[PDB]
């Protein structure tokens, strides 16, 4: 129910994870080993996040899984763009790790990444998105992915949850009382944003593989895991 | 596969 609903989500929100730019002058290798340290240790808080949004741990196993799988790379980048929507031209990777986005040239094939991730947080910007709005959006995020059936009620189990989120989010909106046509463009270009926000995750996956490929950066753990798919 | 998920799931 959306109140109820909008203070979990607040609630669950992971910590921000604290990083800290190396001594010595970037290069691609120590660039991509800050960001991928940084997503790994993310991940970790992304599964206690995701636990903590009501009816996700009543889902099958199989199902938690494949809907983390999925969104992960997508709800970092809505965190980051969450944390950088007042610092044109900056990615807030952490209060520590603040990139211009000239520092994305560092690393071969990341600026474009950043400038899809630029543009998205801008165009969140001109709206001028509502952390309550942030919240729906990227519990959206987590629900809201392909899911065919695999082989192993937990599919109407998702749509309940979904459904829900997508109507926590129209009652945040409907607290701007604007009009109802303009309440609905509002939805509208929000979850447009999504496609972007799928887009982005798609690049940044490519890109991630192909810098693990050429040993580039190592991955352990938890990314390399949620990497080696 | 999902060795570490799996466990920080359950
Ligand atoms: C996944 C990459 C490393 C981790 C980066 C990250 C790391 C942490 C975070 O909160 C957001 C992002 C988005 C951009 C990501 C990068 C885009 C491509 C690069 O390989």
């Amino acid at each position: 129910s959306p109140e109820q609903l909008v203070l979990t989500l607040l609630e669950a929100e992971p910590p921000h994870v604290l990083i800290s730019r190396p001594s010595a002058p970037f290069t691609e290798a120590s660039m991509m080993m800050s960001l991928t340290k940084l997503a790994d240790k993310e991940l970790v808080h992304m599964i206690s996040w995701a636990k903590k949004i009501p009816g996700f741990v009543e889902l099958s196993l199989f199902d938690q899984v494949r809907l983390l799988e999925s969104c992960w790379m997508e709800v970092l980048m809505m965190g980051l763009m969450w944390r950088s929507i007042d610092h044109p031209g900056k990615l807030i990777f952490a209060p520590d790790l603040v990139l211009d986005r000239d520092e994305g040239k560092c690393v071969e094939g990341i600026l474009e990444i950043f400038d899809m991730l630029l543009a998205t947080t801008s165009r969140f910007r001109e709206l001028k998105l509502q952390h309550k709005e942030y919240l729906c959006v990227k519990a959206m995020i987590l629900l809201n992915s392909s899911m065919y059936p695999l082989v192993t009620d937990s599919s109407r189990k998702l749509a309940h949850l979904l459904n829900a989120v997508t109507d926590a989010l129209v009652w945040v909106i409907a607290k701007s009382g604007i009009s109802s046509q303009q309440q609905s463009m509002r939805l509208a270009n929000l979850l447009m944003l999504l496609s972007h926000v799928r887009h982005a995750s798609n690049k940044g996956m490519e890109h991630l593989l192909n810098m693990k490929c050429k040993n580039v950066v190592p991955v352990y753990d938890l990314l390399l895991e949620m990497l080696n798919a | 596969r999902h060795k570490i998920l799996h466990r920080l799931l359950q």
